[PDB]
């Protein structure tokens, strides 16, 4: 980080943030989205409601 | 006799280094018995085949190779460069080539247009002179037999393996990569009554594979494949000879500059669990313990025979407890399974006298990480009740050239975090009992999650970890961050932590690192007394912060150590007597007007002069000098120092204190120590 | 090949309206889900592990 | 607070996962280490000193003893001597089975050995459960032979110059020290001073028996192919390496069998040479039984079941060796050339010629699918072939459409090379579901009517009747689809069959074909010449030319016709004769030459074929089960009548596309001048330089092996349908449950594992199942309901019979692997005799039969005594008896009553007058020697046994022994408390070996039964007493045969 | 403040469910309770039927998405000058071309 | 509970999964019956009440 508005505030910071500028980011966040969606429709939700309707 | 060994070989590295004595080979007086075989650039050509085609018949391919005949590679442009490399120069083509071409070749005139020529280049095919040709298509089979029967074998192109490649035209011709490493200029070994190489082979009956060291156990990991293809296929028709058998080859009838100081030779310990309650002997379990340095073996006197591991006092003695954590693991030899040792006397399963039987596994192993690429802070994580204190002791009671490797100044428990806090993490993560429902007090809710067997059921604790969670998230983090920023300011610390997953979170910068030992940690927490809110309370918490660790492998504690003492004790057998002010050298930051410390440097004379000739001014960092008895703060902008710098040769301290001797500035560190 | 992934741009042409027409018209009814600090969430502790061991 | 509990938490020592490595076992699998020599000494029992000697002494001068000279001596010279079981103890081997079993000296204990298995819940490291006694010895018998497969090297002899023999010629042993080795192995050599046992003993034999005695030398200069020597050595290792070496000799095979094996493999195209000249007995063990070809293929096919993922990369692996050694090749332009010359107008929108080439697509992976197709064709048993359902048309298609018109003509083309046997139905049910409207046939039912998609006619009961009776087709309502099923019915290809592989040595592994046989769904016409050129007159291009006039007779139709331009008709009709006429080499390859490389492809695979015959259009011979078998039902024994409904169905269908398939057949083409028996010896020569398959037969008999020693071995613990002998009935074990067999079985798989160095799967998956009643067997059925099974022969197991003659010597020889036998009787002794505990006067023995004594079991009460009465224990007669007498116990009452039992009763076994006889069976026991000149008791030991004794394990019995003396000794009182009901007193060796005799204590001289060969001169010298007795001394033969590669001896011309 | 958050999973995965190393990544068993089973199953699937196609293979589509992250804006070569630069290895300047060298062109140039 | 704290009999799922031996069937067709018969199965649950 090397803001210029700022002098002295530079330095190095470690993050575990999934990086936005690569090429698959969108990609795979539309997958896993996809794939919890269905694994809640499919098996947690009817194994933890009972209520008739809802199921 | 050709004999294959488990290692790289080279002419002149092997022959500086003892590689025979490495794996255990008796000495054989004069060496001109013995000849070592080069295969580096075989194994660089080997990488180069996988890249093409698979490893199963390259390997079986190159096993049908003979060691003990030369034969070399000779490596042709495409043909329509070979036509103008022989238009010119014109004695260059040879009695095979077609009466008509060569006449016409030596037209020295414009061929272009004159169509002869023409239909005569598309007829010609380089396979009508050169009668054995690679063609880039030929099996690694036919490249090996056409290797092994004759001396010069044509090629076309240059992805090929077993021995040197030779051009056989000036380098414009030739289009392809500047492998120089396997290719040579255009233009232009008697063998011993031993030859010792890597890679094993079948062609002749006089071929011998050394044993000894476990197929497991090889470090490079090319090497590794190819012993295990070999074996796995050929295995009925290999010659097996032990190290003794090896020793007592070379010896039957006469018997009657710059050195690496990060490897190392490690030895497989076998021993016994023996009881002698009575005056009789009972033999109760079989260990082999993995991975010792012969050193330390060395240094801490151990012989084949009888030992008792406890003082008198009940617990594990300090030089065993070492052991065992240099070591990488023990193994149930009846049972193939990781053995995990009981800390405690509770009756089952106590080990109080072992018996030492021998050393099987021996070979030479590089205590580098390998991650440890450039020079920051270290952060270890290893669970509770893993003998941190008496770790801690045994490290800051170490010096070897009045270096002191380790003080106890440098270095930081997990449990400072928590102390710095008001009110400190322990003594609030005991009011869970108020949150959750249903019980009241601290001992309720450990008789509650805790089963008789004192083992947690798993839909109590994932409460216990849901009502947890939080706490550890929003007011530990950053109270740990602070406290590792400020830290990385004040100096290079070595950092311990109970799970991966906190250092995470709060942004920890440096080298990180998992560790376990194999031991049981949680019959410490129940033994120890001195406890806050009960060695329940801690096992309670030693499960939580498990919970809270994520997933990821654990490396064996003896990784850390091996680098932290071998190195030192290796250079202090080369320089013991030599003088300090010449083997000495240090650098720091340099300020104009001052010199605060960064590393402290051991190395030999030679080392430490080209150790002078370094642009370490390329580095900068920002200074701030405060008034006590003086100390200094240091901030780095830019890259940190590539360790290659200091280089394999010379060791060097791993930790520092910006302490200046006993204002905000721009530094530039200098190698300003030396002679 | 194994759900109803949309890509578009910042034009407003690029988008569906047909899609949003018909979830909007009675009686069919729509929910919207957004997922917060989708790229803090992404981490090696359960995502990166499972989906890079499977790949 | 000490609970001590947590620290049991058991971890499991055998852990099972989801399996993916069984295509990589498949596709290659590890050898076994089966030849391994040894240099040492061919024995397994030593003889160890227990209590040193007395020298020097107050009664005879120290000048007589030779140890005073230090001349060296064969046995151990002390008090007290005993054999010990000790495998591997002198020997020099160059690979290490890891089987190896040591004991120590009887003054120690070993009751880790009997713990091993299923002791798992004994909480003492004392102690061991009574129950399992019999499943530790069996593994521990196992783990000897297992350890004790090896084979003798002959490594070099001297002469003696020394008048102790004749000049014999004397061994030399490879190793560090060789002085203790030469006196250790020849015990007649040693000279005889003084009247001492060893010295009486080695005088009292033959001279003329030492060293080497017979030699085969064969070469001058060159090394004996074998000798025979005497020296130390036990019979039992003696027979079983006998044993060893013999099944390896069944096996040997010779470089010329070799070469013609090789020849008839490769069909003419390579040449081998042999050697003709004498030579040195190599030895090459690869020839096997087609029982254990058929048993291992069983076991692949159970393996590979339902999962396509594990069968696809084989099919993968032969498509990329045809690609290597095939010479068609892919034409680039052929079609589009062949295409850019049909004559069309400009003015109009269809063009037949660009809807052609869009529908084709040519592209050069294309053949990769046409490479794997080939390849399907030798596992129809397991693997079958179809049409991906995409490439149908997504609605069924209309007649009125070129694009359906093209798609039709592809899969006709793409489905008469596919091994589904209802690809002609789904042939015509594209016709028919495209001209569904247009023309109508008569259906069987509701469901399946005309216009059901073509792919869901996938077995034979849906086959329609109109397409088995063609009269049911009007031929004026429908003569476009009575003329297809007419084509159909008179132009499928017809099967036909191939010899391929040299069984001589690879044997044969075919189960439902007869062997040396391959199956071709297409006809096969051997070529004749090697230069060829185009033909027609094939099959394949036959039915070409017949789909394309029935595409011509289907658009000149009068009733299609009048809804085209003249312009395209004719434009269709010149594209379709195009098509037909079409110079494609790909039909006459798959009818001369594509057989050949299938045939010399297939002896050299992982995976052998498996094939089931090709029916071409009788439905009622289509296979529609395939099942195999791994137990058996209720009470059945005989597999025959249990394989119906005791087995489990195989087989998976794989998904291929048509337009590859068809572009394939299109498009191909030869080299420009190609000679079919250069370009073949040129590309097969590389592929015959591999020695996998005679790793993989080594790999078959090993798994058999293994297989029949599984079975032997929990024969012994269980209840199992095979005729097998039993001689450890009398060693106490528990009632055994599938559990048991399986935790057992585990065991014996891990064990010869580690034994043979093997880290893939062994026996793995037979340990799925119940392992008390295994059978392996096969079948498969028509829809007839024909039923064809095969039962494979069950071969011998060298392995199990060696462990039954261990388990044949341990019935005799338990007292030396640290067994007793028998039944313990506790009670006071005070005498200041010396008669051993182990060999006790009958007089103190009772049993059942003797008069008063009293018998107790399962229903036991204690009566408490009031006012000065005793108290009593009721007797299974009914009787109230006092605490004293001789009473009978089963260990089974004491071990579920201990605490009580030792309150009531240990001051009255101490002091009073009770004696308890405890029945046991076996058990381990414990010496504890002590000088008889001094005051002795063993009530501590007697007490700590019986407080120790415990519901779940019980300790070693202990024993208190006298030290054998050899002069005068005065005598002291001793008081012993527990005896043997028997002799167990097999385990010594000598006393006082080298003082002239034994005063005082047991006495025992050196057994010259040991020693029949040197002590009874009128012997043959090759003489065992097995198994009765171990004999020490034995004749032995040492071979030095070579065991070189294959490519050392067989060279090819290149 | 964007990149100090972290999740917060309260139900994590149990450690007795990942079996040895290969490579560096380890195999998540099929006996697990928690739900990344069907998450695994997914991708495992999804990898499998891209591995099984002819056009993945095509050398020209390699090249496609090679020159894919080919781009004319920056990507911070800077960092990679002075690892190279550690590393020791050297690399061309292109002294005098009137191009910035802040790109991704330039750095595969490099 | 006291039922199933003294009966000897212990429900271990494994057994299920080890006889189908099936992470993917196949890898081609969607249907896979041994799949969506361990899917409805979920041996992995431990809740036997």
């Amino acid at each position: 980080v090397n803001d210029s508005f700022s002098p002295g505030n530079d330095f190095t910071h470690m993050t575990t943030t999934f990086p936005s500028g690569s090429t698959a980011t969108s990609t795979e966040h539309t997958a896993n989205n996809s794939t919890m969606m269905e694994t809640f429709l499919t098996v947690w939700g009817p194994e933890h409601t009972d209520d008739p309707d809802v199921l | 006799a050709y004999i294959a060994v488990p290692a790289v070989v080279d002419s002149r590295s092997s022959e500086a280094i003892g590689l025979l004595e490495s794996f255990g080979v008796d000495a054989g007086a004069d060496a001109n018995d013995v000849s070592y075989q080069d295969h580096d650039y075989v194994l660089d050509q080997l990488q180069y085949m996988l890249d093409g085609y698979e490893a199963g018949d390259v390997i079986d391919a190159l096993v049908h190779k003979n060691w003990l005949h030369h034969s070399v590679y000779c490596l042709l442009p495409p043909k329509s460069q070979l036509l103008e490399y022989w238009k010119s120069n014109p004695s260059a083509i040879p009695d095979n080539v077609d009466r008509r071409l060569r006449k016409r070749l030596m037209l020295k005139k414009d061929l272009r247009k004159d169509d002869e020529y023409n239909q005569l280049a598309r007829a010609f095919k380089i396979s009508d002179v050169y009668a054995p040709l690679i063609s880039s298509t030929t099996s690694p089979m036919t490249m090996i037999q056409n290797l092994n029967q004759g001396e010069i074998v044509y090629t076309t192109t240059d992805r090929v393996i077993g021995a040197r490649i030779l051009l056989y035209a000036p380098r414009k011709y030739y289009a392809s990569t500047l492998s120089f490493t396997m290719t040579k200029c255009i233009i232009p070994v008697p063998h011993s009554r031993f030859n010792v190489g890597t890679f094993p082979s079948i062609a002749t009956p006089k071929c011998f594979v050394m044993s000894g060291v476990d197929i497991e156990s090889i470090p490079n990991e090319f090497i590794k494949l190819f012993y295990q293809r070999v074996k796995s296929v050929h295995a009925n028709i290999l010659n097996d000879i032990s190290p003794q058998i090896v020793s007592d080859m070379i010896n039957r009838k006469r018997l009657r500059s710059h050195v690496d100081v990060y490897k190392v030779d490690v030895v497989d310990m076998l021993f016994e669990v023996v009881d002698v309650a009575d005056g009789l002997r009972n033999v109760s379990r079989k260990l082999t313990m993995h991975t010792v340095p012969v050193c330390i073996l060395e240094m801490l006197g151990i012989e084949i025979a009888d030992y008792c591991i406890r003082q008198e006092d009940g617990m594990l003695t300090d030089w065993f407890l070492l052991l065992t954590m240099l070591s990488d693991g023990l193994t149930d030899r009846r049972t193939h399974c990781q053995y995990l040792i009981n800390p405690s006397s509770v009756p089952p399963d106590v080990i109080l006298n072992i018996s030492i039987t021998g050393f099987i596994n021996r070979h030479t192993i590089d205590v580098m990480p390998d991650i440890y690429d450039f020079v920051k802070p270290i952060g270890a994580v290893l669970p509770k009740g893993s003998f941190k204190s008496t770790i801690m002791r045994v490290l800051d009671s170490i010096s070897i050239l009045g270096i002191q490797i380790m003080p106890r100044a440098h270095v930081v428990d997990s449990d400072e975090v928590g102390e710095q806090m008001e009110p400190t993490f322990e003594q609030a993560v005991m009011e869970i009992y108020k949150g959750i429902a249903g019980v009241d007090s601290l001992d309720d809710l450990i008789k509650w999650v805790l089963n008789s067997d004192l083992i947690p059921h798993d839909d109590r604790l994932g409460q216990l970890f849901q009502a947890f969670l939080p706490l550890a998230k929003d007011l530990l983090a950053p109270m740990a961050r602070k406290f590792y920023d400020n830290s990385m300011s004040e100096g290079r610390l070595l950092t311990f932590a109970h799970a991966d997953s906190e250092l995470l979170n709060a942004n920890y910068f440096g080298h990180l690192l998992r560790l376990k030992i194999p031991y049981i940690t949680e019959v410490n927490l129940m033994i120890r007394k001195n406890r806050e809110g009960g060695e329940l309370f801690q096992l309670v918490l030693s499960y939580l912060y498990k919970m809270y660790a994520t997933s990821a492998q654990p490396k064996w504690f003896g990784s850390l150590l091996r680098l932290l003492i071998c190195p030192w004790l290796h250079m202090e057998k080369l320089i013991g007597e030599a003088d300090p002010a010449s083997t000495s050298a240090e650098i720091g930051w340099h300020i104009p007007r001052g010199f605060i410390p960064y590393v402290s440097i051991r190395a030999p004379r030679l080392v430490i002069e080209e150790l002078m000739e370094k642009n370490w001014g390329q580095y900068h960092a920002q200074v701030i000098v405060t008034d006590q008895l003086v100390s200094a703060k240091a901030v780095i902008k830019g890259n940190h120092l590539p360790v290659k710098l200091v280089s394999r040769f010379a060791c060097f301290t791993l930790t520092a204190k910006y302490e200046m001797r006993l204002a905000a500035y721009s530094a530039r560190l200098a190698f300003r120590s030396d002679l | 090949h194994m759900n109803l992934s949309t890509t578009s741009g910042s034009a407003v042409i690029e988008k569906v309206i047909p899609l949003g027409v018909y979830a909007s018209s009675p009686p069919n009814q729509s929910i919207n889900i957004d997922i917060s600090a989708c790229d803090a969430s992404i981490t090696w502790d359960f995502f990166l592990s499972v989906i890079m061991a499977a790949i | 607070e000490f609970i001590s509990s947590w620290q049991n938490h058991p971890i499991v020592q055998v852990s099972a996962d989801v399996e993916n490595k069984k295509t990589a076992q498949l596709l290659h699998a590890d050898t076994p280490r089966l030849v391994t020599w040894d240099a040492g000494l061919c024995t397994s029992f030593k003889i160890v000193p227990i209590v040193p000697a007395q020298v020097p002494q107050d009664v005879l001068a120290y000048t007589f003893f030779t140890s005073s000279y230090a001349i060296q001596s064969p046995f151990p010279e002390a008090a007290v001597s005993r054999i010990v079981v000790h495998t591997r103890w002198a020997s020099n081997v160059d690979f290490d089975r890891d089987s190896s079993v040591i004991m120590a000296p009887p003054t120690e204990n070993n009751i880790h050995l009997f713990k091993q298995l299923l002791n798992t819940e004994t909480l003492s490291v004392r102690g061991a459960n009574p129950l399992m006694f019999r499943a530790n010895v069996l593994h521990m018998l196992l783990e000897f032979v297992l350890d004790n497969l090896y084979l003798n090297r002959h490594t070099g002899f001297s002469q003696d110059h020394t008048p102790f023999t004749e000049g014999a010629n004397l061994r030399s042993l490879p190793g560090p020290d060789a002085e203790k080795w030469y006196s250790i192995m020849y015990p007649t050599r040693m000279g005889t001073p003084n009247v001492s046992k060893i010295c009486n003993f080695v005088a009292s034999c033959v001279r003329n028996r030492v060293g080497r005695f017979d030699r085969a030398q064969m070469m001058n200069g060159a090394m004996s192919e074998w000798v025979d020597v005497f020296e130390t050595s036990d019979a039992l290792t003696v027979s079983i390496r006998g044993r060893w070496m013999a099944r390896l000799a069944r096996m040997n095979i010779n470089p010329t069998e070799i070469e013609w094996a090789l020849t008839e493999c490769a069909q003419g195209y390579v040449t081998v040479t042999s050697p003709y000249a004498p030579s040195v007995n190599r030895l090459m063990p690869y020839r096997i039984s087609n029982a254990e070809r058929q048993i291992s293929q069983i076991i692949r096919i159970m393996n590979i079941g339902n999962n396509a993922t594990v069968i696809q990369p084989v099919l993968q692996d032969i498509s990329v060796l045809l690609q290597r050694i095939s010479p068609l090749q892919i034409d680039p332009t052929i079609i589009s050339n062949t295409m850019s010359t049909v004559s069309e107008s400009t003015t109009q929108t269809l063009s037949p010629a660009s809807s052609i080439l869009g529908k084709l697509r040519p592209s050069n992976s294309d053949f990769s699918s046409f490479r794997v197709a080939l390849a399907g064709w030798l596992y129809n048993g397991v693997v079958t072939t179809v049409i991906d359902d995409s490439s149908y048309p997504k609605d069924g298609g209309s007649v009125t459409s070129l694009e359906n018109l093209w798609d039709f003509f592809i899969l006709a083309l793409a489905l008469p090379l596919t091994t589904d046997p209802c690809a002609p139905v789904k042939a015509f049910m594209t016709l028919a579901n495209m001209m569904v409207g247009f023309e109508t046939i008569p259906m069987d039912n509701q469901i399946y009517t005309q216009s059901r998609r073509a792919s869901a006619f996938s077995t034979p009961h849906t086959w329609p009747r109109c397409f088995m009776n063609i009269q049911l087709i009007s031929p004026i309502d429908a003569p476009i689809l009575r003329q297809w099923a007419e084509i159909i019915h008179r132009y499928w290809p017809n099967p036909s069959q191939i010899r391929y592989g040299a069984p001589n040595v690879f044997g044969s592994a075919n189960l439902f074909t007869p062997p040396e046989v391959l199956l071709l769904p297409i006809d096969h016409q051997p070529a004749n010449v090697t230069t060829p050129t185009l033909d027609f007159t094939n099959e394949l291009t036959n039915w070409r030319a017949r789909v394309c006039e029935l595409m011509k007779n289907l658009v000149d139709n009068q009733r299609y016709q009048p809804g085209w331009t003249q312009s395209l008709v004719s434009s269709m009709r010149g594209t379709l004769d195009k098509l037909k006429l079409i110079k494609s080499m790909t039909p006459m390859y798959l009818q001369q030459l594509a057989p050949v490389e299938l045939a010399v492809i297939a002896p050299m695979l992982p995976f052998p074929p498996f094939q089931v015959p090709y029916v071409r259009l009788d439905r009622d011979r289509v296979p529609t089960m395939v099942g195999v078998t791994r137990q058996s039902r209720d009470t059945i024994t005989q597999p025959a009548l249990s394989l119906s409904t005791t087995n489990t169905t195989v087989g998976v269908p794989l998904a291929l596309d048509a337009r590859a398939i068809t572009v394939a057949l299109l498009s191909g083409k030869y080299p420009p001048d190609l000679v079919t028996n250069v370009w073949y010896a040129d590309a097969i020569y590389p592929m015959y330089a591999d020695t996998e398959v005679f790793s993989n037969l080594q790999r078959d008999m090993i798994t058999c092996e293994a297989v029949q020693t599984l079975v032997t071995l929990v024969a012994q613990i269980s209840e199992t349908q095979y005729p097998v002998d039993r001689y450890l009935d009398w060693i106490p074990s528990l009632r055994a449950s599938a559990a048991t067999a399986a935790t057992f079985a585990e065991w014996v798989n891990t064990s010869m594992k580690t034994a043979f160095d093997l880290s893939d799967m062994l026996l793995e998956p037979l340990l799925s199942g119940d392992p008390r009643m295994t059978q392996l067997a096969i079948q498969y059925q028509q829809y007839n309901g024909r039923t064809f099974n095969i039962i494979p022969e069950m071969p011998g197991s060298v392995i199990a019979d060696c462990v039954q003659l261990t388990a044949e010597v341990f019935n005799h020889e338990y007292n030396l692997f640290g067994i007793a036998r028998g039944d313990i009787i506790i009670g006071r002794v005070q005498s200041t005799h010396l008669w051993s505990p182990l060999a006790p006067p009958p007089d103190l023995v009772f049993d059942r039969d003797t008069p008063g004594v009293h018998i107790f079991g399962r229903d036991c009460r204690i009566s408490f005594g009031m006012n000065g009465a005793a108290p009593m224990i009721r007797d299974e007669t009914g009787l109230m008896v006092p605490f004293e007498g001789n009473w009978i116990f089963p260990l089974a009452l004491w071990q579920m009553n201990t605490r009580y039992f030792n309150q009531q009763f240990d001051a009255w076994i101490k002091t009073g007058e009770l004696r308890i006889r405890i029945e046991m069976g076996a058990y381990p026991y414990m010496l504890h020697y002590y000088d008889p000149r001094q005051y002795a008791n063993a009530w501590n030991l007697t007490s700590a046994w019986l407080e120790e004794i415990t519901p779940t394990s019980i300790p070693s019995v202990p024993f208190m022994v006298p030290i054998s003396s050899d002069h005068d000794i005065s005598s002291a009182p001793a008081v012993q408390y527990i005896i043997s009901t028997e002799y167990n007193d097999r385990s010594l060796f000598c006393t006082n070996s080298s003082s002239p005799q034994t005063i005082a204590g047991p006495d025992k001289h050196i057994p010259v039964e040991r020693y029949n060969i040197l002590t009874n001169p009128d012997a043959p010298p090759t003489q065992i007493q097995l198994p009765e007795v171990v004999d020490l001394y034995n004749v032995v033969t040492r071979y030095a045969y070579e065991t070189p590669p294959i490519t050392a001896v067989v060279m090819g011309v290149p | 403040q964007e990149y100090t958050q972290s999740p917060e999973i309260k139900v994590p995965i149990p450690q007795k469910d990942w079996t040895g190393p290969i490579g560096e990544i380890r195999i998540l068993k099929d006996t697990t309770s928690s739900i990344a089973r069907y998450l695994y199953r997914t991708w495992y699937l999804a990898a499998a039927r891209m591995a099984a196609q002819p056009r993945t293979w095509d050398p020209l589509f390699q090249a496609i998405m090679r020159s894919q992250y080919v781009t004319a804006r920056g990507g911070s070569g800077a960092a990679l000058r002075e690892s190279l630069y550690a590393i020791n290895v050297s690399l061309p300047d292109f002294k005098g071309l009137p191009v910035k060298a802040a790109t991704k062109i330039f750095q595969a140039a490099q």
